[PDB]
């Protein structure tokens, strides 16, 4: 049977000994000259496991069987060389102990459970002498002296108590357990409430020891164990000088003392000394355990280096907890520079022979033997080591070697599941790695020598896991926002456009006609006899419209074979079933799409048959296509496009010849008539028409008005003349170029932002096409670096957001189908402008990312269609509801989301659901927990970090900290009236009776005039909206709503798109905990989990009626504070100061259950997800005929 | 790397996403026979030399390590299942 | 040349146009030990 929990019990003397196998009740260990322990010590193998292969220290039967190896004078049990990695040891100590973690942690686990003047008392209860007053013994020497403590050194009396830990030891033991459940459960109802506050806290350790099964006492160590050797190594450096684990030098003096005093007591009882000695006994352990503490770090004779300790070691910074989720190094790895894989079909991938081989040595090998060639395994090993220059036959193998299995890839800062994908790698020259286009997008796959990785999976499992879950091919869409990603672009586009833009000429006006102008036999000949050209204006036609009457798409094309037209002309041609105007160029697109699509007809469907193709354009198709066609196909499409576009995007040879960097003739007249509006605002200033303020805002709002003219103008000209101009087209289509940029190139730049956010009233007339001058540069400069500080400080903070995020919901997973809940949510379609207050529906996207794939909770009627209760609404579907409200017939689109969905430790399928990015109801087990996280921060990237908005808020949010200027909130409901002006500012929220004095700092921008009307917890002043303060007086959901949304607001304000769901999921845990009042079992506060509260608050009134419901309240945590209180510890560690966590924990039993990711991973289990879930892994496959040889051995 | 070379790293991100996909094993095989768990790497290494399923590591190194780095600092750190019962986490 | 890639003509290799010379520096240190001093001779066993 395999694991299914991990309970941390305490450390017992009896048990510390129980283990240890040996008993390093011996000196130091090593021997340099002769590698050997040291007749009993730290390495004496006899007590642990054998250093070598099975064998003793002298030599015995390294026989596999018999069990129980030892000797005459060589008792080195023969059971391999590894076990040196767990078998512990022990130094049965001299007398008392203190595992610091109960002394100087945070609460002082002992100096609490027993009071002992918080601190200073324990502190003086061993070291600094000071004697404790233990027993017995009738009590007052010059004053009573209350069965409790101390007495000062030369503050006579005597002892009949002692000192050292023995004190606190026999102390703990003799200490009524339950009575304190009464001596505290009497000072809990009749107290003052000042220091009768810690009263309770006593129990929290108390009861923690009781209903736990863990005894105290043991806190003082009667056994100070010894970790294994193969763990605190003694490796040989460069010859004879070694490198101990640094820890081992601690355990050192730890024995050094326990021996030096172990003698003093055997002989020579000089009191004062015995004292000055034990003082070190602890300080020994003290160090060893948590060296660093107090103010004196151990001084290795020489350096001033602190040297680890039991603490440090476990203390992340790769301390057994973190070290896992931070690194480790592969066995079948290999990285490299990446390069274009033009040819490469999607799913395919790079990998040059050179590495490609070294990264497969294994399989190759055997496969070789299994082939007539290369006799014996190892024998083979020798032929691929004959330096270089391989043979022929070989490779062939390497091929039949990989055909079938895939590899994973990854850029530098991976970020999303996509950040890695799999591909049927292929052998290929050049030493760099070849990679397919499309993908790029994901990894933000750049091409400037960047590199990626490649991991090799062996498990008949991991492999399958990959391609069916990680093939770029099977993964096309970004859960991040249910839209494509394998989106052709930054070229592919360019191509497609050109061949689907069509032309427009002008040497011909009085052209077309409803009734043939003169004739056709004429209209045309007028062409072979100059003037109006093929395509051109008209009321109903262009020469082409007649010159070319094509039957099949073929012809139209076969035409282009001969220099008649150029794809883009408007020719008459019968496609499928009718007459069509389109170009040889547009039509082709289709077929292209079509064929490789499979059905030349449904194709035409999705397609937007007439209009220049582009980013947005296809994308839909893209998505679309997928919609009504299996992923399989979807790809091929994506593919060819890639191709077809490419080769095309080149046959049509476009380029960049500066001249093409067009400047709209109206530049002059514009920079001319504008240049003049200035001599009229400065010569308008000469007098007094304008203040220095009314003035400066004019030269500014001046050039920007003209600037915008430059922009749009150079563009208008860009459509009526040169509609095929390189630059443009691009920007138009998807290729490259945004509205902005282009400008700076051709028309002009504008006004710059000073270093302190100002703007010189002097513009940048020149445009890059022109050699911008000396000054304009020195001022246009700031921008790139003050905007380079972004790419700067915005890159560092790894995933800062990401992490914190993660830690929280790594739990949350599809753990069931339908929480079963009726409860739903009211989705906001119409925004409420908190300023104008006037209304308006939301913008396109938002919506989608609010309803997309949501689940209806209470059916909806509108326009005649009826949306039953519970149907995954499709984009189309949501699309609909959209027009539905434009047509207003519905206000809040009710839906089942995660924000609620009760399943607790994960999410209910029909809640959230769908958007597997795959556009299909969410399959069970998915790691949404992450996913959410994942997505959310992926944009954290491009979020401005200048400071409020962007990232700087996100923190504020998730975390939740009363931002600057709190924003005055209406606690209650009522009326209002403002008072005073230019002295003492404030406002008043006076309902009926209670006129709440709502102040203002003398500088507030309020917005709820003087009179108005309301309802509970709301944005009064303006500014912000505090998390906690709200909640409290308005409920938990409420906040949530704000949260996400709020967050979203910035995201939206930066191009961020992303299903809301995600953000939600996060939020969820933000609630997870609640405080307590009127209890029925645990402490009267202990923060707490919802479910835990109800499987106990819906169980102490149902089957086990009585006690008390044990209510709670509204409690808010933030990622941070969050995780921290998560019940699990293994995970609980990894943060702040682990000590604490364990500390407390250990004490009471404390179990885990290993339900989570970060959980089962710190240990390296088989993640409770997907394949490692509870619904698709406990399945046994049958083979039709091998079910009837299993049906006759069952009825016997 | 004396004879043959290199040894690629692997970070959290990697995992989380790995987590992103129900990459179960792809995750586990990425945390074992390809790094610490000495048992495996050899075990596995051998495994292909003959071509078998290959891994299936008993219980990941690190788990034991830690538990031991634990006791190697007090605290039993036991192990139970679904019925809450004694484990046998080290068999040696 | 996609996204930011570039094509080349074998031509340059022909003319051997873009070629770089590079010298890697290798070093070694022999120490004094308890197990004996670390010499360095053109004599080392099993080496064929």
């Amino acid at each position: 049977k395999e694991v299914r929990k991990v309970r941390i019990a305490l450390a017992s003397p009896e048990k510390i000994r129980s283990w240890s196998y040996g008993e390093v009740e011996k000196p130091e260990t090593i021997n340099y000259r002769t590698l050997k322990p040291e007749r009993d010590g730290l390495f004496d193998e006899r007590i642990f496991g054998p250093i070598k292969d099975y064998e003793c220290a002298c030599g015995k039967y390294k026989r596999q069987r018999f069990e129980g190896k030892v000797c005459e004078r060589c008792g080195v049990e023969v059971t391999r060389s590894i076990v040196r990695r767990y078998r512990m040891g022990h130094i049965e100590l001299a007398t008392p102990a203190a595992h610091i973690w109960f002394v100087k942690d945070v609460p002082s686990k002992i100096g609490t459970l027993l009071d002992l003047s918080a601190t200073e008392l324990e502190q003086v209860l061993y070291f600094n002498k000071y004697i404790v007053l233990d027993p017995k013994g009738a009590v007052l020497d010059g004053v009573p002296v209350e069965k409790r403590q101390l007495l000062t050194d030369e503050e006579y009396g005597g002892i009949d108590a002692r000192m050292g830990a023995e004190a606190i030891q026999e102390l703990l033991k003799e200490l009524d357990l339950e009575k304190l459940e009464r001596e505290l459960l009497e000072e809990m109802k009749h107290p003052s409430r000042a220091r009768r506050a810690k009263a309770r806290k006593r129990l929290e350790v108390v009861r923690a020891f009781l209903d736990s099964g863990n005894r105290p006492e043991w806190m003082i160590l009667e056994a100070v164990p010894v970790l294994p050797p193969d763990l605190r190594p003694m490796v040989q450096v460069d010859g004879g000088r070694f490198a101990t684990s640094d820890l081992n030098d601690l355990y050192r003096r730890l024995i050094n003392r326990n021996n030096r005093l172990k003698k003093l007591l055997a002989q020579g009882a000089p009191e004062i000394i015995i004292r000055n000695e034990k003082r070190m006994l602890q300080e020994a352990v003290d160090a060893v355990i948590d060296n660093g503490r107090r103010g004196s770090p151990v001084t290795n004779p020489g350096s001033e280096r602190p040297l680890r300790s039991l603490t440090d070691i476990l203390s992340g910074k790769q301390g057994r907890f973190r070290q896992n989720l931070l690194g480790k190094r592969v066995d079948y790895s290999g990285r490299s520079v990446i390069v274009v894989g033009p040819q490469l079909k999607l799913h395919q991938c790079g990998l040059p022979k050179r590495m490609a081989l070294e990264l497969f040595k294994p399989f190759l090998l055997k496969k070789m033997e299994e082939k007539a060639f290369a006799p014996n395994v190892k024998a083979a090993r020798r032929m691929l080591e004959r330096q270089r220059d391989i043979k022929d036959e070989v490779w062939d193998a390497l091929e039949e070697v990989i055909h079938g299995k895939v590899v994973l890839l990854n850029r530098a800062p991976t970020l999303h599941r996509l950040g890695i994908q799999a591909f049927q790698p292929v052998l290929v020259e050049g030493q760099s790695i070849q990679l397919h286009p499309l993908v790029c997008e994901a990894f933000n796959a750049d091409f400037d020598g960047d590199q990626m990785a490649v991991h090799v999976p062996l498990s008949s499992f991991a492999q399958a896991e990959a391609r069916i879950q990680m093939l770029s091919a099977h993964n096309l869409l970004s859960p991040a926002s249910g839209e494509p990603l394998a989106k052709p672009s930054r070229d592919i586009i360019l191509g497609l456009y050109y061949i689907t833009q069509v032309r427009k000429e002008k040497k011909g006006a009085g052209m077309a006609f409803a009734t043939p102008e003169e004739a056709l036999a004429a209209y045309e000949r007028g062409e072979v006899a100059l003037n109006a050209p093929i395509v051109v204006a008209g009321r109903e036609t262009s020469v082409g419209r007649l010159k070319f009457v094509f039957a099949n798409p073929d012809e139209a094309l076969l035409a282009v074979a001969h220099g008649l037209l150029d794809l883009q002309d408007v020719v008459t041609v019968r496609y499928l079933g009718r007459r069509l105007e389109t170009s040889p160029g547009r039509i082709l697109f289709a077929r292209i799409v079509g064929e490789a699509v499979g059905d030349e007809k449904v194709a035409q469907e999705l397609i937007q048959m007439d209009v220049p193709q582009e980013k947005n354009s296809l994308k839909d198709l893209v998505y679309q296509a997928f919609l009504r066609l299996g992923m399989e196909k979807t790809a091929r499409l994506l593919d060819a496009l890639k191709y077809y576009g490419f080769t095309l995007s080149t046959t049509s040879g476009i380029t960049i010849g500066i001249d093409d960097a067009v400047i709209p003739e109206e530049k002059q007249r514009y920079l001319e008539e504008a240049d003049r509006k200035l001599r009229q605002i400065e010569q308008a200033y000469e007098m007094g028409f304008l203040t220095d303020r009314e003035r400066y805002d004019q030269v500014i709002q001046l050039w920007t008005e003209t600037t915008e003219k430059v922009t749009q103008a150079v563009f208008k000209n860009f459509e009526e003349n040169y509609p095929f101009n390189p630059l443009y087209v691009m920007a138009q289509s998807g290729a490259r170029g945004n509205p902005q940029q282009i400008r700076q190139l051709c028309g002009m730049r504008g006004l710059m932002q000073k270093p302190s956010g100002e703007t010189f009233e002097v513009p940048v007339r020149s445009s890059f096409r022109e050699g911008l001058t000396v000054l304009e540069y020195f001022i246009s400069s700031h921008g790139a670096r003050k905007g380079g500080a972004d790419t700067a400080l915005r890159t560092a903070d790894s995933g800062y957001l990401t992490r914190k995020l993660v830690d929280v919901a790594h739990e949350i997973v599809v753990r069931e189908a339908d929480c079963g809940t009726t409860n739903y949510i009211s989705v906001p379609l119409f925004q409420m402008d908190e300023v104008t207050r006037t209304l308006r529906l939301r913008k396109r996207s938002d919506i989608e990312s609010g309803l997309y794939g949501r689940v209806l909770a209470r059916e909806v009627e509108a326009l005649g269609r009826r949306l039953e209760e519970g149907r995954y609404l499709s984009l189309e579907d949501v699309h609909f509801l959209i027009k539905a409200a434009e047509a207003g017939e519905v206000r809040e689109v009710p839906v089942r989301s995660p924000l609620t969905c009760q399943t607790r430790y994960g999410v209910c399928q029909k809640c959230y659901g769908y958007d597997l990015s795959m556009a299909r109801p969410v399959s069970i087990g998915e790691a949404v927990g992450v996913v959410a996280a994942e997505s959310i921060g992926e944009p954290g990237t491009q979020l401005t970090m200048r400071t409020t908005q962007g990232l700087p808020r996100v923190i504020e949010l998730f975390e939740a900290r009363r931002p600057k200027a709190k924003a005055v909130i209406s606690e209650i409901d009522g009326v209002v009236r403002i008072e005073e002006g230019e002295d003492r500012l404030s406002v008043f929220v006076e309902s009926e009776g209670f006129s709440k004095e709502y102040k203002l700092p003398k500088d507030a921008r309020l917005l709820v005039k003087d009179g108005d009307y309301v309802e509970a917890g709301q944005p009064l002043t303006r500014g912000a909206i505090d998390p906690h303060q709200l909640l409290e007086a308005k409920g938990p959901e409420a906040v949530e709503r704000y949260l996400v949304d709020e967050i979203q607001k910035v995201y939206r304000a930066q191009g961020v798109k992303l299903h809301d769901k995600h953000i939600e999921i996060v939020v969820r845990q933000m609630l997870k905990y609640v405080e307590v009042t009127d209890p029925g079992d645990s402490r009267l506060l202990e923060g707490q989990v919802l479910e835990k509260w109800d499987v106990e608050a819906l169980n102490e009134r149902l089957i086990a009626e009585g006690k008390v419901p044990v209510a709670w309240k509204p409690l808010l945590m933030g990622v941070t504070k969050s995780a921290l209180s998560t019940k699990s510890w293994l995970s609980a560690a990894s943060f702040q100061n682990t000590t604490h966590v364990l500390t407390e924990a250990a004490i009471a039993g404390k179990k885990d259950e290993l339900i989570g990711l970060k959980e089962n991973v710190i240990l390296g289990r088989l993640i409770p997800a997907g394949t490692g879930s509870d619904f698709v892994r406990f399945t046994q496959v049958v083979d039709q005929r091998t079910l009837k040889a299993i049906e006759e051995a069952r009825k016997e | 790397g004396k004879a043959q070379f290199g040894g690629q790293r692997f970070g959290e991100m990697e995992v989380w996403a790995l987590e992103a996909y129900g990459a179960a094993h792809t995750l586990q095989e990425m945390l074992t026979i390809k790094s610490d768990d000495i048992e495996g790497r050899n075990a596995a290494y051998q495994a292909i030399i003959k071509g078998e399923d290959v891994p299936e590591p008993s219980v990941p190194e690190s788990f034991r390590v830690l538990v031991k780095e634990l006791q190697a600092l007090a605290l039993d750190v036991q192990t139970l299942d679904e019925k809450d019962n004694p484990v046998d986490i080290f068999e040696g | 040349n996609f996204e930011d890639a570039i094509v080349i003509s074998e031509e340059l290799l022909k003319r051997d146009f873009y070629t770089s010379i590079h010298i890697e520096r290798y070093e070694i240190e022999a120490r004094d030990t308890k197990l004996g001093p670390e010499r360095i001779t053109r004599d080392i066993p099993h080496l064929s």
